[PDB]
C-alpha cells in the first residue's frame, strides 16, 4: 500500500491522463463504474497503488483533474470512463490560459492553485504510505505547462520528501503551429530540472513521425498520438502496478535511473508499435521485441540513441515468454553494442518481466533510457527559443502578465547548462 | 520562489493600473486644452465683431457732428 497520487493538467494533460486511466483500468479489470470484474488475483494485488477503495467494493482512481477552462474536463466527464473519477476531484476555472505560461504560472493559475492543493491534500491524507506524485501535462501550452509546474513547486513545498514524477509532452512544429510553444517549454524545463525526480520526455515530434512513417497514417490525429502515449504510460508503470522485483516503487526507480540529480529526463520506447484497431495477429518473438524496443524508430523522444550513450536503462517485458530467452537477448544487446553504454556505471541495464500482457498483445516490451542523446531534444527547443528571443518577439504576451525578460534569460541559460552537462558525461572516460 | 510569484502578479496589477491612470490623465489634459483653445477662438471672433459695432457708432457720431455745420 504505497500510494501514488495522479494529477492531470490542461488539455493535453487531461487527454493523455484520461487515456492512461482507461488503459490501466482495463488491465486491472475495473469497469467504467469502478466495479472489479477480472479473472486474476495479480490484477488486484497492488491495485491500491493507483486506486482508492469505496463501499460496494468500488475502485476510484487517485486522480485529480485540473484545468483553467472547462472544455476537456467536460469531455472527460462525458467520456466512457467519466463516471469513474471522484466528482470533487474535478478542479477547474473558466478563464483559460491562452497558451501562455505566465497566465498558467503567475496570474490565472495562481487564482486556482489553492483549490487544487486542497484536493491533493485530501488524497494524500487518505494514504497509508504515500510514495509521491505523477503529473501528466504538455510543456507547449499554458495550463499544463505553467500551472502544472506551479503545482509541482507547491506540492514539493508541502511534501518535500516524496517522489515527483512527470509525463511531459514536448512541443514540435510538426504538430503545433502556435508560435510561443518554445517559450512555454523552455520556462517549464527550467522548472522540471529543479523540481522533478523523474520526467518521461514524450515528444510530439517522435509521436507524429511514428504515426506517419511507421504506422503509415497519412493524417495523424491526437487520438493516434495518444494511443502511443497510453501504451508507453502503461508499460513504464507496469513495475509499480503488478507484483515484482525491480523498480517496484518510484524511489527505487529513481535510485536506479538517476546518477546525477539534474539528469532525470528519460527517453521511453515501446514494441511492438501499433495503431488503434490494427489488431495484429502475429506475436513478436523475444528477439524481435528486444531489437525493436532499442531501435531509434521506436523511441517516444526524437533523439538518435546512437548519437549519445546510455547512463542507465530499464526494460520491461510483458506476456508469457521464456525468461531465459529474455536474459539472453538483453545480454546480447549490451554485449553487441557495449560502446553505447557508459563503462563507468557497471551493469546499468535492468530487466523486469510481468506475466500480464497489455490488451490486444500477446507480447510487448517497454524501454526507459537515461541517454545523453536526450540533449538533442533540448537543443531543438533551445534553437526555436533563441530564434524568437534574440528579437524579443512575442514577449509582450508575457511581460503583460508581469514577467521580466530576465526570467527568460535564466530559463534559457539553465537549459543550455543541462545540454552541456549531458555532453560532459557523453564524453566521459573510465 | 513564492515571494517572486507575489512580485510578478503585483507587477502585472501595477502596470495595468498605471496604464489606466496615464490614459485618464492624458485625456483630461487634451480635453481641457481643446476646450480652452476653442473658447479662445470664439472669444476673439466676438471681440472683432464688437469692434465693428463700436466703429459703426463712431460713423454715426461722425455724421451727427458733420450735420449742423
Ligand atoms: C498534426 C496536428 C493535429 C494532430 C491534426 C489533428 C488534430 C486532431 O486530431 N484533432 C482536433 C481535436 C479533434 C482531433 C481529432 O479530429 C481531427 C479527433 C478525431 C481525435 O483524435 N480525438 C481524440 C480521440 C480525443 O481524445 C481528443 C484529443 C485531443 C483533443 C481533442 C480530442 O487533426 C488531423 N491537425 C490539427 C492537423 O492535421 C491540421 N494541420 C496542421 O495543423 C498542419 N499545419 C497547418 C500541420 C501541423 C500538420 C489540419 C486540421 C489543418
Ligand atoms: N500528444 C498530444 N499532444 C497534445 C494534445 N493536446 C494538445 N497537445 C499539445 O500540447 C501543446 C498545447 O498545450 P495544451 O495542453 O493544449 O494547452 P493547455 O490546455 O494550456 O495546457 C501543443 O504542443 C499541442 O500539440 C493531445 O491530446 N495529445
Ligand atoms: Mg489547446
Amino acid at each position: 500500500m504505497r500510494e501514488i497520487v495522479h494529477i492531470q493538467a490542461g488539455q493535453c494533460g487531461n487527454q493523455i491522463g484520461a487515456k492512461f486511466w482507461e488503459v490501466i483500468s482495463d488491465e486491472h479489470g475495473i469497469d467504467p463504474t469502478g466495479s472489479y470484474h477480472g479473472d486474476s488475483d495479480l490484477q488486484l494485488e497492488r491495485i491500491n497503488v493507483y486506486y482508492n477503495e469505496a463501499t460496494g467494493n468500488k475502485y476510484v482512481p487517485r486522480a485529480i483533474l485540473v484545468d483553467l477552462e472547462p472544455g476537456t474536463m467536460d469531455s472527460v466527464r462525458s467520456g466512457p470512463f467519466g463516471q469513474i473519477f471522484r466528482p470533487d476531484n474535478f478542479v477547474f476555472g473558466q478563464s483559460g490560459a491562452g497558451n501562455n505560461w505566465a497566465k498558467g504560472h503567475y496570474t490565472e493559475g495562481a487564482e486556482l492553485v489553492d483549490s487544487v492543493l486542497d484536493v491533493v491534500r485530501k488524497e494524500s491524507e487518505s494514504c497509508d504510505c504515500l510514495q509521491g506524485f505523477q503529473l501528466t501535462h504538455s510543456l507547449g501550452g499554458g495550463t499544463g505547462s505553467g500551472m502544472g509546474t506551479l503545482l509541482i513547486s507547491k506540492i514539493r513545498e508541502e511534501y518535500p520528501d516524496r517522489i515527483m514524477n512527470t509525463f511531459s509532452v514536448m512541443p514540435s512544429p510538426k504538430v503545433s503551429d502556435t508560435v510561443v510553444e518554445p517559450y512555454n517549454a523552455t520556462l517549464s524545463v527550467h522548472q522540471l530540472v529543479e523540481n522533478t525526480d523523474e520526467t518521461y520526455c514524450i515528444d510530439n515530434e517522435a509521436l507524429y513521425d511514428i504515426c506517419f512513417r511507421t504506422l503509415k497514417l497519412t493524417t495523424p490525429t491526437y487520438g493516434d498520438l495518444n494511443h502511443l502515449v497510453s501504451a508507453t504510460m502503461s508499460g513504464v508503470t507496469t513495475c509499480l502496478r503488478f507484483p515484482g522485483q525491480l523498480n517496484a516503487d518510484l524511489r527505487k526507480l529513481a535510485v536506479n535511473m538517476v546518477p546525477f540529480p539534474r539528469l532525470h529526463f528519460f527517453m521511453p520506447g515501446f514494441a511492438p508499435l501499433t495503431s488503434r484497431g490494427s489488431q495484429q495477429y502475429r506475436a513478436l518473438t523475444v528477439p524481435e521485441l528486444t531489437q525493436q524496443m532499442f531501435d531509434s524508430k521506436n523511441m517516444m523522444a526524437a533523439c538518435d540513441p546512437r548519437h549519445g550513450r546510455y547512463l542507465t536503462v530499464a526494460a520491461i517485458f510483458r506476456g508469457r515468454m521464456s525468461m531465459k530467452e529474455v536474459d539472453e537477448q538483453m545480454l546480447n544487446v549490451q554485449n553487441k553494442n557495449s560502446s553505447y553504454f557508459v563503462e563507468w556505471i557497471p551493469n546499468n541495464v535492468k530487466t523486469a518481466v510481468c506475466d500480464i500482457p497489455p490488451r490486444g498483445l500477446k507480447m510487448s516490451a517497454t524501454f526507459i533510457g537515461n541517454s545523453t542523446a536526450i540533449q538533442e531534444l533540448f537543443k531543438r527547443i533551445s534553437e526555436q527559443f533563441t530564434a524568437m528571443f534574440r528579437r524579443k518577439a512575442f514577449l509582450h504576451w508575457y511581460t503583460g502578465e508581469g514577467m521580466d525578460e530576465m526570467e527568460f534569460t535564466e530559463a534559457e541559460s539553465n537549459m543550455n547548462d543541462l545540454v552541456s552537462e549531458y555532453q560532459q558525461y557523453q564524453d566521459a572516460t573510465a | 520562489k513564492r515571494e517572486h510569484e507575489r512580485e510578478v502578479i503585483q507587477k502585472a496589477i501595477e502596470e495595468n493600473n498605471n496604464f489606466i491612470k496615464m490614459a485618464k490623465e492624458k485625456l483630461a489634459q487634451k480635453m481641457e486644452s481643446n476646450k480652452e483653445n476653442r473658447e479662445a477662438h470664439l472669444a476673439a471672433m466676438l471681440e472683432r465683431l464688437q469692434e465693428k459695432d463700436k466703429h459703426a457708432e463712431e460713423v454715426r457720431k461722425n455724421k451727427e457732428l458733420k450735420e449742423e455745420a
